[PDB]
DNA sequence: GAGGATAAAATACTATATCCTGGTTAAAGGGTTTTCT
DNA sequence: AGAAAACCCTTTTGTTATATAGTATTTTATCCTC
């Protein structure tokens, strides 16, 4: 079962981080782990000067969200691409996954 | 100036995240980062770097 | 290293089984709180 | 703050004085302040004694229960390997097909009675956590904690971080204490007295 | 064979005169906006 | 309408530490006992 899991990852840049570990899987080719990475965006809008525009925010901001199965061939893949902190998880051995109740809210506020 | 500043765009974080609804392990990390920059504030260099 | 008696008492108490055993070893003391897996034990080895 | 901090001087400043208050470890602080693992706030009892007795016939049907699916699934093996025996009798295979399918039949028994064992040992392990389960007692291993919680989600608070201390403070009598180390004192001798 | 008690080692914190002058004090990258062609 | 120069925000492998002397508190390792 692919549970979800989350990888910190720098300030600022992300959509790298995602692109890369893509790139990354694509290499050592172990597409049966990896099913899906993705970085939830939200759009809002907000009043500049007297003028409705747009805006992007991205709600759980500064983390990546990421399919992974737990094999420590996966850890060190992961681990492995560059502006990629840690797993913020219950420990450093293994990670902790998000509980399916929470993968349920964030999707159904992503289709929203 | 620096380290308040920090403080606070921390705390101005974890309240939105708090409010808006997350899971829990990411609201945990946050508030060991508010935990950290509070340390810090208060003796930079005692705990880690 | 059969010429000196500290080198052969190191050698009866090494603990130490095998090779890979070796590099997991020092795996988890150049780099703590990590998976160990023989592939990247050698590679950072090396690397270092 | 939109969460509970705690001070930095009476948490790391050697002898660490929360530390004594609490009687924990600094390293136990250490982790339990900077969420790197659970601690048991407050512990329910009495009411315990009655759903303990009720809690381990229930554990009692649970174990047996999971115990006939296994026994299910080694007899649906065991179907497997008899088959298996119908296919090596049948036809002309000689000592070549019968080792392999022997062996694996063999090899799949015996990780189903591992696989057994361990889940039976895993709720042996809940029962002896639950039944010896004390406050300021650390529950590394979060999946273990979530196993506990789930399935005995009362006669136990568990929280982690700064807030847990805190929940520890408020449930913390300054005299029973007192008492207790003055008795120490007075008695114990050794390291113990010196603590 | 298992548990408790004591040395050992291993880390954690603390301190190490008085006074004066001179040069620097942020960069770098990403994202966004405006003017020129 | 597209390209180039100018705003506004954020944030900062393990480096290199040539230390001593003293004390005080936590591991841990091993020895002694039941």
């Amino acid at each position: 079962k692919k549970r979800w899991y989350v990888v910190q990852a720098f300030s600022g840049f992300e959509g790298r981080v995602a692109t890369s570990l893509r790139e990354h899987i694509k290499l050592h080719n172990m597409e049966d782990l990896f099913g899906e990475v993705m970085v939830p965006t939200e759009e809002v809008v907000e009043i500049r000067g007297g003028q409705r525009r747009k805006s992007e925010r991205k709600f759980f901001p500064g983390y990546v969200l990421v399919q992974m199965v737990m094999n420590d061939a996966s850890w060190h893949l992961v681990r492995s691409v560059p502006r990629v902190m840690g797993f913020i998880g219950g420990t450093s051995d293994r990670p902790a996954p998000i509980s399916d109740k929470e993968v349920d809210a964030i999707m159904n506020r992503l289709q929203q | 100036n620096d380290l308040y500043r920090r403080v606070i765009n921390r705390n101005n974080r974890l309240k939105r995240l708090i409010d808006l609804g997350a899971p829990e392990i990411i609201v945990n990390n946050e508030k060991r980062m508010l935990q950290e920059s509070v340390d810090a504030l208060f003796d930079n260099g005692r705990r880690g770097r | 290293f059969g010429f000196s008696e500290i080198m052969r008492s190191t050698l009866e108490k090494d603990n130490t089984v095998g090779t890979d055993e070796a590099l997991l070893d020092i795996y988890r003391k150049l780099r703590p709180g990590e998976p160990p897996t023989k592939e990247s034990a050698q590679t950072l080895l090396e690397n270092l | 703050l939109a969460a509970p901090v705690t001070h930095i001087w009476y948490f790391k400043g050697v002898p660490s004085r929360l530390g004594y208050l609490l009687d924990l470890a600094p390293k136990d602080l250490e982790k339990i302040i900077y969420f790197a693992a659970y601690v048991i706030t407050s512990v329910d009892e009495e009411m315990r004694h009655n759903e303990l007795s009720t809690l381990e016939a229930e554990m009692a049907v649970e174990r047996k229960a999971v115990e006939d699916q296994r026994d299910g699934e080694l007899e649906a093996r065991a179907q497997k390997l008899e088959a298996d025996l119908a296919e090596l009798e049948a036809e002309g295979a000689k000592a070549d097909a019968r080792r392999k399918v022997r062996d694996g039949g063999e090899r799949e028994m015996r990780q189903i009675r591992d696989r057994a064992q361990r889940e039976l040992d895993r709720l042996e392990d809940i029962w002896s956590t639950f039944t010896k389960l004390a406050p300021k007692q650390l529950i590394v291993d979060e999946n273990l904690y979530r196993e506990l919680v789930d399935r005995y989600g009362e006669y136990f608070t568990g929280a982690m971080g700064a807030e847990s201390i805190q929940k520890l403070i408020e449930n913390f009598d300054i005299d029973a204490e007192a008492e207790s180390l003055r008795d120490v004192i007075r008695n114990g001798k050794g390291q113990k007295k010196l603590r």
